[PDB]
């Protein structure tokens, strides 16, 4: 085991890299999803779009980027690379 | 004087392992009482353990015991793990004697009235073919950990205290205006004779009682809430 | 001291850092010094010297008068809290009394970094040379909170601010109390003229001098005029130009100098009134400040433990600073170790206990250093100073404390008790007294932070406002490191919305306050300026699109 | 984590805290929230720790040499005005604590934060992206602390004793907890040789197999003889890691951290290095390491014996003058005395210093004579040389930064563009020679095999396209294979940049390089950073990367055959008799001051191959190009370049140099009607050119204009009417576009994020 | 082997400001841990008995001089830091000091209000001459530990007052030593001795009693 992660180090990058191609794809992967979540808490997505998530049970005041990372860790979303 | 209401929280690591946290302490009470807590839990809780034992067949023989796979040294280390609560205070001599090929597992030792073994599944030794083993072991209550000090009598190290391993660490929390408030973390692994919670109460009770000797000099001083 | 032992590098470093020290409020003389202290102080000119032998007639914090036997009558006005060229307070202290009979060339008052006539650039502190739980790592240092409670390393620092009222293109500046849009509380500490009252405490942003200059055609916004009539506040005529304290600064106001025009005076053409406010600060020795000894050893204050949890001698006497063993082998820095031991010798005195002659090591010694009381000052001129043999001998002789117990052995070590665990440190640790200095590098002056702030005119990049809020430079090399990581977005963010994006940085701040997503970066103003520079050079450049032919910024 | 002054974190997050304390009915409008932060009302602090939580910040210290010079951290509000930096990242930032300052940058957009948490996180960057070795490894106090913790002291207090005639073994203990209780009392010394039983630790691989084979102990008991320290130490390592039982040196800890970095995710390595930090520091204090007079002082026998041997050198000169000189007898004799005294003082000092002396302890662990005092004249002479080192150090930093910029200027556009180009081309590696090579770690480690590794016995070990981990090197060494063919960026056929397979393992990640990696810049930094340690130094390096003719040229064999060495007072003459046998090749002009090449020395009649170097010095790279061809040139340049750095003890993986060298042979000269791709769709010869000339030949004109002399580039560009496609990353930096690397690649930035229909049902 | 005989705390006397305390006996390895556990408490949470702010009618701030006095205001503040006072207080009570003419101003010249007392009247404050007049009032508060300046911008004190660093610490120097006798010779036990010293504001016994009450109340079991 790896004991337990504290804050930013959770979830581990290794368990997250299995969900995407490279560490870079992981970035855009969670980045755009964070933009999606924060739109949901606001009025999203203006015209013709409806925000989705949070798929996982959000923390107390968890940051949307921190939510998109847990969602990717649980395979709750799939992505396609261009 | 009045403090800021430090709390006592406990998180259970295992059945006999739990860590405690006190939050928040004033800088820098974390280390003040911290080291004194570990010292009180470890060497200030009453408990019974084995003092010396004698095994039939070994008087001048140092290395081996015939008819048993475990050597002399390895056999002692097993008995050291024996946890038994004896309220008799004085040295009681229990007897364990099993014959024939088999596994002696403490449950075979007949405890005299007043002593109770708490780990009946403990592996003491393995028995060889058509072999018997009669073991006599002394057990007297004690405190802390007293090292080892008649023909064929072997004094053994005595693990008197139920607490087996204790360690503590300190951190900083409680932002507000001052972010250097202390948080006390203490890690205690206890044997099944008493729970980690009770061990803390005993250690805490003995400390307050011990520090009551300075209080009695004058109960009117200010101290803290 | 012990210059012959330190390497030229550290010696050069030591000399440079000696002139980097700051004057302390107490100014304690070095316990182990050389010979130049006395001569260097009086020759610097920052110490009051008696020109003619005689006797003092009056001794006051303001001046000192001496009645020379000749009959003449000389007086000396003392510099009191005079700001130096870089904000260091220079305060002179009288060291003489009424009836004292003083000889010519004697010292009457101590300067800023002097005590009893000799330079005192630092303080004598109790040192322990043991690594302490990683807080004194590499070059870091840990201090006892005593240095804050007892103001031993506290130094005063004075700052000068200035404002001017002159004639301008469309009007003449007028420094007045009345400020356009302000509450009565912010002006509560201003006087009738508009200058901060003496002795007032000023926080970051508070007004020091209220100046007002004419503003041209208002052409105000209607959304503002409506509130004007609603709350009945007449849109004042001219703009606000008040002198506030720079961000991150604070202190008390010492003095105010007002130079007016009605009062003839003499100011540059157009200037009507000229006032300058002097603000002082009592700087406690804070974690982050830079200390150093005379041997080139330097390091910041990594932490400051309470006096309770600090390695303390059997006396209960806590040590002041814990210094790790900086000197790796070959690197040495031997001179530092020597003055540390001598520091303990001079602090506790000694007595060779001569019986049947004197030891062979003291043969080279002159009589006078045989017996010495506690707290005695010593002088070891550079090349001609104490020697190894003589040292160990002095180590042997150490007057005990109260009760007669001994705190240091012949090795200069002692068994210290960890103030936290309570248990002693397994091995004997080297303790002593070393003369350390407080260097001009101070945290209060070097801490900078900026969210938003002023921007330059030519290049729209974040400009360090004269108040403060200067932005950090993301140089070319940092960009390389950013490209190395592949963080394309972080790099773009730095070179655009965080700097040159005229409409970007405003929409980002807007988006942050609302809680919206951060918008896509625009065109950095630097690039737009680049194209203009090219065209001015007659280079017709066109930012061609994939299918849009030519395009322009506009 | 990182310590951030509250005031600094406040002004930094000012917009954030303003919104939060407005969402909370503390302030009613934005303006009310601004003054609430400016005046620092005590109600904001609680709001600040929330906005700061899980919000990463970037730390940087100038100068920035490698990418690790900037890392992300979790901001912790700390009292005071200073920045608290973790003691392990100091190596990376090269940050002293003698007043050094660091900068803080606040990533804003979601992409930026993602890049910080994932790419630039401190704990994710442990290995040097230049040598693969670990940088977060403990050092200084942490080393001596662990060295003292695990050292074994004979005759310790609680030392183990074999069972005597009337008593059993007294050194055995039930569990590690008992030893702790025995340690608290005056019974057990941490550095004793006790033997104890362990249940939750791992035994050595070799020893266990005997005790088990059924399976490694999860809760099984087993007894081995160690020190309580070594037991407490292994508790720090992962539970899955086998026991070590050794006094830990930098190398051992370096050897161990590496070994465990390959077999565990970095989170396990990150936590393991942190635990070593605590132990190292904790025991560094209890180590009893302190300096004093008795620790330094002087070995009195040295000063006495030095005056003794000095008399032998003076009277020898007396004997030399009369007629006993005998030429070289003096020079050798004086050396024998000087070295005999020099060697005699080492013993007189090493044997006089205790084995556990604090100075010696620090030296042995690997964390890292004015004692008598010098007179007036002695100190003057010492200054003459000391000032040259400070001035010489001023020139070391300037040129290294001027070289690193040209390096970056030529290799910045080099990035991985595809997983595999599928070319069989590769380069052979010497790989051991003992019959292990000294430089297999720089050229062989972290490579990919272009061909399978076949043993003479017919057993294939390690298949082509394998990572070639150090275990693979040993497995290879087991079969005794001397050479191995390996993929390289020198042979990669990728139309754009290079491919992952050809490049190989990323030194930072320890895994295969990610597609987006911009390896060119990482290579430039990996080469420019150590330039500060150059003394056969920095000028030699620039001589190589710039392709200038060598300072002192050296000839190469233009053909194969025998050699005729001719001795003439004017010059040395080397004639080569080919094995054709055709026209003889004459190398008449030769300066005797250049010496000969070493095999013994090249003698008369020896055999020479087509690419051998005949005399000592530097061969003209343009010469070896037309002789051996482009591929062998690149092998030569990397050979010489690496030999310079290796001379200074600098570990740079060949791939970094190769990335730079690849960009020199990328163009050909057009004798009759430039890059290679144009010819496939009129004869040209392979060309070798320096980095500066190559960089100026890039397709981007504003990129080349920013490099050197903007006027000529601008004039030539305006006349040619060139058009820049914004292909490189420098251009996008200038105009503010997303660089075509890392998160800027099209395949990465066009990703679509849609939640699986199954997840939306859970809601 | 629970040799049971409750610990005994017996007082002692070495001087008037300090007196030793011995506690015997208890388990080995308990002396050092218990000794420093009180020391860390004595050197910190012993309540005072300290002066907060002061006001000199002639001066408006801390960086000026007084006509006739020899010490500048900032140096008189550093001299007043050596004041060891004690007060029942419970609220800010102001003291007063008025001196005139040639002489030496000491702590004795300070008139303490009802309920407060100055325990070192022999301390030197300032030296006045013919033209020297010093009127200064001092606000005494009750706290513990060390509190920095109570700047009159956080509080509402106006321009007159000048806050001063307060030090509520009656304890001066503390140490201890253990002498565990017959460590396993027959039966093992340790006994510690503490050397407590005060500033005359209170007696060692009262301080140790205050520290005892602090620790006793602190060790909570629930
Ligand atoms: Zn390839």
């Amino acid at each position: 085991a790896y004991d337990t992660p504290l804050g930013i180090t959770n979830p581990p990058i290794d368990e997250l890299l299995s969900r995407a191609s490279s560490k870079y794809a992981l970035v855009i992967y969670a980045a755009k999803r964070a933009r999606q979540i924060n739109d949901y808490y606001n009025q999203l997505g203006d015209g013709i779009l409806e925000y989705v998530g949070p798929l996982v049970e959000p923390g107390l005041q968890e940051k949307p980027l921190s939510i998109a990372l847990r969602e990717i860790h649980g395979d709750l979303l799939e992505h396609t690379e261009g | 004087l009045i403090s800021q209401r430090p709390t006592l929280s406990e998180e259970t690591v295992a059945e006999n392992r739990s860590r405690f946290v006190i939050e928040p302490l004033e800088p820098g009470f974390g280390y003040t009482l911290g080291n004194s807590l570990r010292r009180t839990l470890l060497s200030s809780i009453p408990g019974a353990a084995v003092t010396s034992i004698r095994i039939d067949g070994v008087l001048h023989e140092f290395t081996t015991v015939p008819g048993v796979k475990e050597d002399v040294t390895d056999i002692i280390l097993n008995l050291k793990g024996l946890v038994v609560s004896s309220d008799d205070d004085e040295p009681v001599t229990m007897y364990l004697r099993k014959q024939g090929p088999g596994v002696v597992t403490a449950g075979d030792i007949v405890p005299p009235a007043g002593v109770t073994v708490h780990n009946p599944d403990m592996h003491i030794a393995t028995l060889n073919d058509k072999g018997k083993l009669e073991v006599e072991l002394v057990v007297e209550r004690g405190r802390g950990y007293v090292p080892a000090v008649e023909i064929g009598r072997i004094p053994v190290d005595s693990i008197y205290s139920p607490v087996l391993k204790v360690t503590y660490k300190v951190e900083a929390t409680r932002v507000e205006q001052r972010t250097d408030f202390d948080k006390l973390i203490i890690d205690v692994e206890t044997k099944n004779s008493i729970s980690p919670r009770d061990a803390l109460a005993s250690a805490g009770g003995t400390l307050v009682e011990l520090f009551g000797l300075a209080r009695e000099l004058n109960a009117d001083s200010e101290h803290i809430e | 001291p012990f210059l012959e032992h330190d390497d030229a590098n550290r010696a050069l470093m030591g000399a440079n850092m000696q002139r980097q020290a700051v004057p302390l409020v107490r100014s304690e003389a070095p316990l182990v010094g050389t010979g130049m202290e006395l001569r260097a102080a009086i020759d610097a000119g920052d110490v009051v010297v008696a020109d003619k032998t005689g006797v003092i007639e009056e001794v006051s914090a303001d001046y000192i008068t001496v009645m020379a036997d000749d009959g003449t009558r000389q007086s000396y006005r003392l510099r009191k809290f005079a700001r130096s060229n870089h904000g260091t307070c220079a305060n002179q202290r009288p060291i003489v009394d009424a009836g004292q009979r003083v000889e010519a060339g004697q010292v009457i008052a101590d300067g800023p970094c002097t005590q009893n006539g000799e330079m005192a650039l630092g303080k004598n502190l109790l040192v322990a040379i043991m690594p302490w739980e990683g807080h004194n790592y590499e070059d870091a240092i840990i201090l006892s909170n005593r240095l804050v409670e007892e103001d031993v390393l506290t130094s005063i620092h004075i700052e000068e601010h200035e404002i001017d009222a002159r004639d301008t293109k469309l009007g003449a500046e007028e420094i007045t109390r009345d400020i356009p849009n302000v509450s009565d509380e912010v002006l509560a500490d201003l006087d009738e003229r508009g200058i901060v009252r003496i002795g007032a405490e000023v926080r970051d942003g508070d007004i020091l001098v209220g100046k007002v200059t004419p503003k041209g055609e208002t052409e105000l916004t209607p959304e503002e005029r409506l509130l004007r009539a609603i709350f009945g506040e007449k849109a004042r005529e001219v703009r606000d130009t008040s002198l506030k304290v720079p961000h991150g600064e604070s202190g008390k106001v010492i003095g105010i100098r007002v130079f007016s025009r009605e009062d003839d005076d003499e100011l540059p053409a157009g200037v009507n009134e000229l006032v300058r406010v002097y603000v002082a600060q009592k700087r406690k020795i804070s974690d982050g400040d830079k200390l150093a000894g005379r041997h080139g050893n330097k390091g910041v204050i990594g932490k400051i433990l309470p006096v309770e949890d600090m390695p303390f001698l059997p006396d209960g006497t806590p040590v002041d600073i814990i210094l790790n063993t900086h000197g790796v082998p070959r690197r040495m820095n031997i001179g530092q170790i020597l003055e540390t031991h001598l520091g303990w010798v001079a602090k506790a005195g000694w007595n060779i206990d001569v019986a049947a002659g004197v030891p062979d090591w003291a043969s080279k010694l002159p009589e006078e250093l045989y017996s010495a009381p506690a707290d005695s000052t010593v002088a070891t001129p550079v090349f001609d100073g104490a020697q190894e043999g003589e040292l160990a001998g002095l180590l042997g002789s150490t007057l005990p404390n109260r009760d007669g117990e001994v705190m240091v052995d012949a090795d200069g070590k002692s068994t210290l008790f960890d103030g936290r665990s309570g248990e002693p440190f397994p091995y004997p640790v080297t303790v002593g007294y070393m003369y350390i200095l407080k260097l001009h590098h101070l945290v209060d002056d070097k801490i900078h932070a900026r969210s938003t702030g002023p921007y330059s005119m030519i290049t729209q990049q974040p400009l360090g406002g004269k108040a403060q809020f200067g932005g950090q430079r993301f140089g070319e090399m940092e960009c390389w490191a950013m490209q190395a990581y592949g963080a394309a977005y972080t790099l773009q963010e730095l070179l655009t919305i965080k700097s040159d994006d005229t409409v970007g940085r405003v929409k980002v701040y807007e988006a942050i306050v609302k809680g919206e997503n951060i918008p896509e970066p625009g065109i950095p103003e630097s690039f737009k300026v680049l194209l203009k520079e090219l065209q001015s050079l007659c280079l017709n450049v066109e930012v061609l699109s994939s299918d849009g032919a030519a395009i322009e910024m506009r | 984590q990182c310590g951030l002054p509250k005031l600094m974190a406040l002004e930094l997050f000012k917009p954030f805290v303003m919104k939060r304390l407005v969402d909370l009915n503390h302030a009613q409008n934005i303006k009310s929230a601004k003054r609430m932060v400016e005046r620092q009302r005590p109600q904001v602090w609680d709001v600040l720790e929330e906005v700061i939580a899980e919000h990463p910040v970037l730390l940087n210290r100038a100068p920035t040499l490698h990418r690790l010079g900037i890392q992300a951290f979790e901001p912790q509000l700390v009292e005071g005005k200073a920045i608290q930096l973790h003691p392990l990242v100091c190596e990376a930032f090269n940050a002293d604590f003698d007043g050094d300052q660091m900068a803080v940058h606040l990533p804003l957009s979601a992409e930026a934060q993602a890049e910080a948490r994932i790419l630039m996180l401190s704990s994710n960057n442990i290995l040097s992206p230049a040598s693969g070795k670990p940088l977060a490894m403990p050092r200084l106090d942490m080393v001596t602390g662990l060295y003292y913790l695990t050292t074994l002291v004979e005759g310790a207090t609680g030392e183990y004793q074999a069972a005597t005639k009337d008593a059993p073994e007294q050194g055995v203990y039930s569990s590690p907890a008992e030893a702790i209780m025995a340690m608290d009392r005056g019974a057990l010394s941490v550095r004793a040789k006790i033997k104890v039983r362990l249940t939750e630790l791992r035994p050595p691989t070799d020893l266990e197999a005997q005790l088990f084979e059924n399976g490694w102990k999860p809760g099984d008991a087993w007894t081995a003889e160690t020190t309580l320290g070594r037991v407490m130490f292994n508790e720090l390592l992962p539970k899955s890691y086998p026991f070590v039982n050794e006094q830990m040196h930098k190398k051992v800890q370096a050897r161990i951290i590496n070994d465990l970095a390959e077999r565990f995710p970095m989170i396990v390595v990150a936590q393991t290095v942190d635990k070593l930090k605590d132990a190292g520091f904790y025991w560094a204090t209890r180590s009893g390491v302190t300096v004093s007079m008795a620790d330094v002082l002087v070995p009195p026998q040295k000063q006495e014996i030095l005056e003794r041997h000095e008399a032998e050198a003076d009277a020898i000169e007396r004997k030399y003058q009369r007629g006993a000189l005998n030429h070289t007898e003096r020079n050798e004799s004086l050396v024998k005395i000087w070295q005999d005294a020099t060697e005699e003082v080492g013993k007189a000092l090493e044997e006089f210093y205790p084995a556990d002396n604090p100075i010696i302890t620090i030296v042995k662990s690997g964390a890292t004579s004015f004692r008598e005092g010098l007179t007036v004249l002695e100190y003057f002479i010492n200054t003459h040389g000391a000032r040259k080192g400070l001035a010489d150090t001023a020139l070391r930093t300037a040129d290294s930064g001027y070289l690193t910029r040209r390096l970056v200027d030529v290799s910045q556009d080099v990035i991985v563009r595809e997983h595999d180009c599928e070319t069989e081309r590769g380069i052979n590696v010497t790989l051991a020679e003992r019959g292990r090579d000294a430089h297999v770690e720089t050229s062989a480690f972290a490579r990919t095999l272009a061909t399978d590794a076949v043993d003479a016995n017919g057993n294939v070990i390690i298949e082509r396209g394998h990572d070639l981990g150090d275990p693979a090197i040993d497995a290879l060494l087991a079969a005794g294979i001397t050479t191995v063919k390996v993929r390289s960026v020198l042979t990669c056929t990728s139309a754009t940049g290079v491919c992952a397979m050809c490049y190989g393992r990323s030194m930072a990640t320890g895994k295969l390089v990610d597609i987006g990696e911009a390896v060119g810049i990482v290579a430039a930094q990996s080469i420019g950073e150590p330039g500060t340690q150059l003394t056969g130094g920095l000028p030699r390096v620039q001589e190589l990367f710039e392709a200038r003719v060598p300072r002192n040229k050296a000839p190469i064999a233009d053909v194969a055959g025998r050699v005729r060495l001719e001795e003439s007072d004017k010059f040395f003459k080397i004639t080569i008799v080919p094995d054709d046998g055709g026209e003889e090749v004459v190398y008449d002009k030769l300066s005797k001051r250049q010496r000969l090449r070493v095999i013994g020395v090249l003698s008369d009649g020896d055999h020479v191959e087509v690419g051998d170097q005949l005399m000592e010095g530097a061969a003209d790279p343009h010469e070896v190009l037309r002789v051996q061809g482009p591929r062998e040139v690149q092998i030569h340049l990397v050979k010489e370049v690496q030999e310079v750095y290796r001379a200074q003890g600098v570990s740079i993986h060949d791939k970094h140099i190769e990335v730079i060298v690849r960009q020199m042979l990328r163009r050909v000269t057009i004798i009759d009607s430039t890059e290679r791709a144009e010819f496939e769709a009129a004869a040209g010869r392979p060309v070798l050119m320096g980095i500066t000339k190559a960089s100026l030949a890039t397709d981007s004109w504003l990129s080349a204009a920013s490099f050197q002399e903007t006027t000529r580039v601008l004039t030539d560009a305006a006349i040619n009417c060139r058009s820049d496609k914004l292909n490189g990353l420098k251009e996008n930096v200038i105009i503010g576009k997303l660089i075509p690397a890392g998160t800027g690649i099209s395949r990465y930035r066009n990703i679509q994020v849609q939640p699986t229909e199954e997840a939306r049902a859970a809601a």
